[PDB]
């Protein structure tokens, strides 16, 4: 389907943002939309064979949208401010389909533009090992992965076992919480939880990994705290099967 | 009386230059009220007679961004078209299309209409029915597979015996002492000879509205249109038409021959005689 | 891929009197395709700034135009409508006849 | 313009859910319904052009035109529909859509067999730290907030090792030190 | 008024 790029941004205001979009080979309307994480999408503009056909919801200002060929279109912000902040989807279609009003959405853009860097900070990881009385008060096991202290919030979870994705018995948290709701801006926490039998949990072989994608920082990112880097990063913890 | 709103569009390619040449027209009866042009510098549509003048903002936006959207229609058009038919990338080639609503003397529903043309020939057209298609060509049968394929005749129908009837409504009702007047036609005679044996009768009418009229020579009392020639009814231009009927007499007997004038606008039917 | 020579009509809007305010009017139909070019003369000369109204088209697919100025016609002067089209070979020239 | 209610509904598994939006610019003509997992994209339902009433499986929209008021009902509703749910909608000048704000759907888990437990959990590594798990219990049970900043409790969440089907609720909660350790966590509505 | 958004394609 529709390809967006990046699936994550994080600057400083004052930065140009650009995103982009690939609309399904063959599809001649293209949408860009935006949604605050409150509310609905809002139309920002769509085009139809690369010309602009309703442009009332663009932002009076910083805001210009493009698309030079029929397989690319582009929407920048310059300068981006906090405000812009959001979800931006593409999405494309054909006159047939939007006459059923069927359109094809992106995975979006997820975009945080800060204040200040300064801010930014990785999750610190853990894992958790399945209860000493869980196991035979139920004969099933629990593992608990539990991210914490990260800004902004752009965090994806995944649990492997001996080194393969695993999503039964997965059930990790719908919204990372404010560690600190006294401010507006604040660091996060978040949980997940991973269930087998007792019987899986208590075998050797057996290679739990809690894996944490953050989004933050990039190469062109100036830096100079004395703390490291708050760069886009994988942080994980791990836990072995045993019959102890 | 009966009424009609109608739109007209034409897109020509233009190789060698960048876009489509691209024209639109509004009418209601025989009174256009909009007009939009690719080559224009305003890039909106524009009003064209005062009632339409009163829309607000919304709908001049929803008018142009329609009319914009449909000459984006006909720039695909052009080329799928091209392909239908093999034809060069050379050559500039036409888009037409006109769709409407005809209301009754009650201004209920009569009819909708949708027709398609390519290098000024039939393509395809919706039928009474508005159900169901025509076309011309084994080009237009894939259209209207396509077309079927999508239920375009569907919102067709709905917008034809909905919104249009609707909106013909609507301005009947606005512009209402301009389209709902009748100007009754000023009409006189004028005699030349043609021959030994042989002069012309010319019997004129100007300053109608509507534009329907029906001109009759009659001789004797008796319909005569052997040797009677009707030129093109024709725009004064201040919103108003004009039309002439002209017979061929052996002269002498100018007196023998009766023109007859009907129009909306006459309580009775008119009738003209030279007297010298 | 099929062209029709346009009808031509040269008349004035209101009946002609020397001295008198008028438009003169040149109505082209019955063409196809589009493009024509329309000049309205004076003792062969093109009046400039004639103004013409927006294309439409009848029944049978042919389109229709009206090109017209404001003018003040008399006794010798002597107007007309010159038409081009590709049905033409060179550009018709019909000469107003106040009388029409 | 577009009214939604925000929300939140919460509704037990098997019930009848109910939502609607209006709006005030006649000349919208088509209405439609997206759902919406948190962190996707839109997905479409159901869509109706001016037509009363559209049924599809348990899912039923209807619009009204006069009263500007237009609606989606889901019978039997299920976990799986718990998602955000929004109306759309536009008229034939532009396929600009305008949406509601949305409304958050929870349809609660039917717990065939609560078994309400705490537990405690060893760190993977070196830290004699850990966290206090809330599991098995009930669907009527709220996990409501702190009394203090100095624990941190999140919301409960429901796991599922799907086609084995056995449900789950957990909530977690934890803190640096000894001094509320396993110590209470009160839940009121 | 216009039949819109827009046409569908020969």
């Amino acid at each position: 389907g529709v390809i967006q790029s990046p699936r994550h941004e994080v600057t400083e205001m004052g930065q140009q943002v650009t995103l982009r979009c690939k609309p399904i080979s063959g599809h001649d309307y293209l949408f860009w939309y935006r949604q605050t994480m409150m509310r609905g999408l809002e139309l920002l503009i769509y085009f139809n064979n690369n010309v602009p056909i309703d442009d009332s919801g663009m932002p009076e200002d910083r805001f210009s949208a493009k698309m030079p060929n029929a397989s690319f279109s582009t929407l920048k912000i310059q300068p981006s401010e906090p405000r812009d902040s959001a979800v931006y989807f593409c999405a494309s279609s054909l006159w047939e389909k939007l006459a059923k009003n069927i359109q094809y959405f992106g995975a979006g853009t997820r975009l945080s533009v800060l204040e200040d860097l300064k801010n930014v900070f990785p999750p610190e990881v853990a894992v958790f090992e399945p209860s000493e009385a869980e196991i035979s008060h139920t004969q099933k096991a629990t593992l608990v992965c539990l991210a914490t202290g990260f800004y902004p919030d752009h965090v994806e979870l995944s649990w492997w076992v001996n080194g393969k994705e695993v999503h039964s018995g997965v059930c990790t948290d719908p919204q990372p919480l404010k560690e600190q709701p006294a401010l507006n801006d604040s660091r996060y926490a978040l949980s997940s939880r991973l269930r087998v039998s007792a019987t899986f949990w208590q075998d050797p072989r057996n290679h739990f990994r809690c894996q944490v994608q953050f989004y933050g920082l990039s190469e062109n990112d100036e830096w100079t705290q004395d703390r490291a880097k708050p760069v886009t990063q994988i942080v994980s913890a791990e836990a072995w099967g045993r019959a102890d | 009386g009966s009424h009609s709103m109608r739109y007209f569009f034409t897109s020509v390619s233009r190789p060698g230059r960048g876009e489509p040449r691209f024209i639109a027209v509004g009418y209601v009866d025989d009174t256009q009220f909009v007009r939009f042009d690719s080559d224009a510098a305003s890039q909106r549509m524009e009003p064209r007679a005062p009632w339409i003048e009163q829309e607000g903002p919304e709908y001049w936006d929803g008018e142009t961004r329609k009319v914009k959207a449909h000459s984006q229609t006909h720039r695909v058009d052009l080329g799928t078209l091209r392909g239908y038919y093999n034809q060069s990338e050379a050559g500039s080639h036409t888009v037409q299309r006109m769709y409407g609503c005809d209301v009754g003397s009650d201004w209920r529903f009569l009819r909708g209409y949708h027709q398609y043309a390519y290098d000024g020939k039939d393509y395809i057209a919706l039928k009474e029915d508005l159900r169901s298609w025509t076309a011309a060509d084994m080009a237009a049968q894939t259209t209207k597979h396509k077309w079927e394929a999508a239920h375009v005749a569907e919102q067709l129908r709905a917008y034809l015996e909905g919104t249009c009837v609707e909106w013909l409504r609507r301005y009947l009702e606005n512009g209402k002492e301009t389209l709902q007047r009748t100007d009754a036609p000023k009409t006189h005679m004028t005699h030349h000879a043609v021959s030994d044996h042989e002069a012309t009768l010319r019997c004129w009418a100007l300053s109608f509205y509507p534009a329907e009229i029906t001109l009759t020579w009659q001789r004797d009392g008796e319909d005569q249109t052997q040797d009677t020639e009707l030129v093109e009814t024709r725009p004064a231009g201040d919103g108003t038409f004009q039309k002439w009927a002209a017979v061929v007499v052996p002269s002498g007997q100018e007196q023998r021959y009766t023109c007859h004038v009907q129009h909306e606008g006459l309580p009775k039917p008119l009738t003209l005689r030279w007297e010298p | 891929m099929i062209q029709r020579t346009p009808k031509i009509q040269v008349y004035s809007r209101h009946p002609a009197e020397n001295g008198k305010s008028n438009f003169l009017n040149c109505y082209v139909s019955g063409f196809h395709p589009s493009d024509i070019e329309v000049d309205l003369l004076k003792n062969g000369e093109r009046i400039e700034k004639v103004e013409h109204s927006d294309l439409s088209f009848s029944k049978d697919w042919s389109f229709y135009l009206l090109y017209y100025t404001e003018f003040t016609p008399t006794e010798k002067d002597e107007y007309a409508c010159r038409v081009n089209h590709v049905t033409l070979s060179q550009p018709k020239i019909v000469k107003w006849d106040r009388d029409m | 313009e577009v009214e939604q209610d925000p929300g939140p509904l919460s509704v037990p598994e098997g019930a009848i859910v109910s939502l609607n939006c209006t709006y005030s610019n006649s000349a919208f003509q088509y209405f439609m319904w997206y759902r919406q997992y948190s962190r996707k994209g839109p997905e479409l339902l159901m869509y109706t052009y001016s037509s009363g009433n559209k049924e599809d499986g348990r899912f039923t929209a209807q619009v009204d035109k006069s009263s500007k008021y237009i609606s989606l009902f889901i019978r039997d509703s299920q976990p799986s529909d718990s998602a955000t749910y929004l109306c759309a909608m536009r008229g034939d000048s532009s396929y600009k859509l305008i949406f509601g704000s949305g409304t958050r759907l929870l349809v609660r888990p039917d717990i065939q067999n609560p078994d309400p437990a705490v537990y405690q959990l060893r760190d993977s590594k070196s830290s004699d730290k850990s966290v206090c798990l809330f599991t098995d219990f009930d669907s009527q049970t709220n996990v409501s907030q702190s009394k203090d900043s100095d624990v941190y409790i999140t919301d409960k969440c429901v796991l599922d090792m799907r086609s084995m089907d056995f449900k789950s609720n957990s909530a977690v909660a934890w803190s640096n030190k000894s001094d509320f350790a396993c110590a209470n966590a009160f839940n009121n509505s | 008024r216009q039949w819109g958004p827009d046409p569908a394609a020969v």
